[PDB]
Order: structure tokens, then sequence, then C-alpha cells
């Protein structure tokens, strides 16, 4: 299959900034490449086709160009509507193939997360399961490492995390990590801690609570 | 002018099949190839194949050839994609696409899971919350299926500082979501916080007052 290598996969930029996405083809595709935009709401729109032709419904700040096997999409001056996902699509050969995509997010200054930890409710414990929640609030950038330690033993594979979209007003993220344990296991342990590392934190932040206490 | 209409969402069990429809309007149906593209949640786009409505000739991506049937009903300008022997890897937004226009997509969720209302548990401000004058509290909406669940606070009276996280699929096949809000720690004695949880798919309505506990 004809591979499309799209780079970068992720990009943080500010309004007014100029940005270029690129897709490299394994084999000659003769300009048969389109650039697609997928808004946050999921809808997909074609911006450029035949590598350089601007789609009628697309703003002029977008343009395509190709250098040999490199096809690029450039946004002259980023506006708020441009923060989205972008995919290049080739239609030179079959099967049709897409680049891996580029997620464009708003760049802002780093902001350490506010971390909160939540013991399981006695209400939940009555059901045989225990969920411990570690909350990372209003941070930037998105990258954050959360580890669960139960009586200082690193927990693995028993937690799941969720991250909200970048906030519309402050451009921050919030992350939730949930550690699930059987009621039995939960009661076999005392210290529950959630250790957070993030670029805005000069050192790991650990929030904990004791079961054999408050 | 060009319209590509697809169904909303579909829940199917493993091993079952799904027959997605894509109704086109605004142009000559048979004059254009219809493509079907798959997109797993938070994943990239994957081309499944195309069908030439004019003759019925289809062209597939080897990964789907053995399980996907692409048919067309030119009388109703509808292309269909039947995907057989579904497994959880087939849970995705499936789009029908023709040169330049993308359908809004249909979210197909494959799960052996049954309908179930959420258990709503309070995420209480204990001491391990309060970040000075800021406490965090919330509700853990656990073990419900299928998505979605709406959570509001104090009947829409509280919008600021609220973060309702995308749901995660637990290994049990049931979802779980959390809604949290950051509030002045000093308001905990003069203000009541209630998360209003509504899982319309099982019509389970729940109001949980999230009360501070400090032993």
């Amino acid at each position: 299959e004809i591979q499309l290598t799209q780079s970068p996969s992720s990009l943080s930029a500010s309004l007014g900034e100029r940005v270029s996405l690129t897709c490299r083809t394994s084999q000659e595709i003769s300009g048969y490449l389109s650039w697609l935009q997928q808004k946050p709401d999921g809808t997909i729109k074609r911006l450029i086709y035949d590598a350089t032709k601007l789609d009628s419904g697309a703003p002029k700040r977008f343009s395509g160009s190709r250098s040999g096997s490199d096809y690029s999409l450039t946004i002259s001056s980023l506006e708020s509507e441009d923060f989205a996902d972008y995919y290049c699509l080739q239609y030179a050969s079959f099967p049709r193939t897409f680049g891996g995509g580029t997620k464009l997010e708003i760049k802002r200054t780093v902001a350490a997360p506010s971390v909160f930890i939540f013991p399981p409710s006695d209400e939940q414990l009555k059901s045989g399961t225990a969920s411990v929640v570690c909350l990372l609030n209003n941070f930037y950038p998105r990258e954050a490492k959360v580890q669960w330690k139960v009586d200082n033993a690193l927990q693995s594979g028993n937690s799941q995390e969720s991250v909200t979209e970048q906030d519309s007003k402050d451009s921050t993220y919030s992350l939730s990590s949930t550690l699930t344990l059987s009621k039995a296991d939960y009661e076999k342990h005392k210290v529950y801690a959630c250790e957070v590392t993030h670029q805005g934190l000069s050192s790991p932040v650990t929030k904990s609570f004791n079961r054999g206490e408050c | 002018q060009v319209q590509l209409l697809e169904p909303g969402t579909e829940l199917v069990k493993p091993g079952a099949s799904v027959k997605l429809s894509c109704r086109a309007s605004g142009y000559s149906f048979t004059s254009y190839w219809m493509h079907w593209v798959k997109q797993r949640p938070g994943q990239g786009l994957e081309w499944i194949g195309l069908i030439d409505p004019s003759n019925g000739r289809t062209n597939f991506n080897d990964k789907f050839k053995s399980r996907a049937t692409l048919t067309v009903d030119t009388s109703s300008s509808t292309a269909y994609m039947q995907l057989s022997s579904l497994t959880s890897e087939d849970s995705a937004v499936y789009y029908c696409v023709r040169i330049a226009y993308w359908g809004q997509g249909t979210l197909v969720t494959v799960s052996s899971a049954s309908t179930k209302g959420p258990s709503v548990f309070p995420l209480a401000p204990s001491s391990k919350s309060t970040s000075g004058g800021t406490a965090a509290l919330g509700c853990l909406v656990k073990d419900y299926f299928p998505e979605p669940v709406t959570v509001s606070w104090n009947s829409g009276a509280l919008t600021s500082g609220v973060h309702t996280f995308p749901a995660v699929l637990q290994s049990s096949g049931l979802y779980s979501l959390s809604s949290v809000v950051t509030v002045p720690s000093s308001s905990l004695g003069t203000q009541t916080y209630i998360c209003n949880v509504n899982h319309k798919p099982s019509n389970t309505k729940v109001d949980k007052k999230v009360e501070p506990k400090s032993c």
C-alpha cells in the first residue's frame, strides 16, 4: 500500500502563527493528494486537493505545495477555527491511504496542574469495588504522567485515565485517573497516593490519603 | 448542494453484523464513486473500500475484503456497507465519502454489554481536596451502558469550574465517567453541591449531594 508519512503528528501553535504540515509519499503520486480537516465536532472537510488547489469552501490562509515527494499544507496565519486535526489523503493508488494525521492545539504558557485525590465513597465500597480518583486540574501542556502507588507499590494496568479537550477559555486540560480495586484489596492497604509529573512541576507532586485515617 | 446522510449511532454485539446506510443527494449518484472510511475513536482514518454505484464494481482494502459487502440502491441513492463478524475493533465512526464531501459518520459501538444505569458516587472534598481556598468535588458515574450520560451541577446553577470527563470503557465493558468542579473551600458550609446525573438510555435520573467529610 502506498504509505503516507504525515508530520508532525501533534503541533502546538498560537493565533497568528504560520504553520506547515507535511505528508511524504513512499512512491510517486503525481500531486494526487488532498488535505482534510476534521473539526473538534467530528465533521470532515477537504481543504486542498490535487496537492495545491484550494477547495472553494476553504479560507485563503490555507495553501498546498509540493516538493518532490513532500506535500505540505501551510496556514499563513492561524485563526481560532484552525485548531483541529488534519489529514492528507492520496488517491493515486489503491487502497486509498491517509497520513496519520496532525492534531493542532492552542499553545499557551505552561500551567502546573492542581492535583486532587478522592478516596472511594463508603457508598461504593458497599458494592465490592473501590475507585480512587486522582484529579489533575487546569494544566498545560497536555502531557502528564500519573502513577498510582498503593502502600508505595507502583500500580500497573489497574487504572484508566481521561482527559478533557483543551479548555475554550484558558486553553488548559484537566485529567482524571481512576484506580480500581476490589473492596478486599482496597481494605488490605493503607496509603493511596497519586504521583504526578508535568512540565510545570519542578518536582513530582504526590497527593495521598490513608484508609486507616481520614 | 451535496448531502451525504448517515444514521446516528448503532450498538451491535460481537460476531453480529451491521449494515450502514449512506443516503446521497445534491448530485448524480451513479456518477461518483462512494468510499467508506473508518475511524476508531481517537484514531486515524482508514479507507475500507469504494463502490462504483454505476455498475456495482467495488474495490477493497484487503483488511476488509473478507468481511465487508458494499452495495448500492440507486433507486434511493443509498450506498450500504455491511460489515460482518464484528468484534470490538470494529467500534468506530464510519463515514461514507465521495470526491470532496464527507458524511457526518455513524458511530458503531460493538459490545456484548447490556443496558445499565450508572451508580453515582460522590467524589468528596475531604482535606485531600481543598487546595487552599479551592476544593474539588464531583461525582463518579460508574458502570453504565451505553454512553452517553449528562451531568450538570446544582441544576445548571453551577457552570464555572466544572469538568466532566470523556467516558472510559472499563474492562467490564461498562463505562465510567467523572464530573468534577472546583469551588471555594469556604463555600462548603453555605452552599450545597449536587450533581444531576441523567442516563437517558436507561432512564435513570440521579441527584447526588456531594457532601464534605472530614472525619
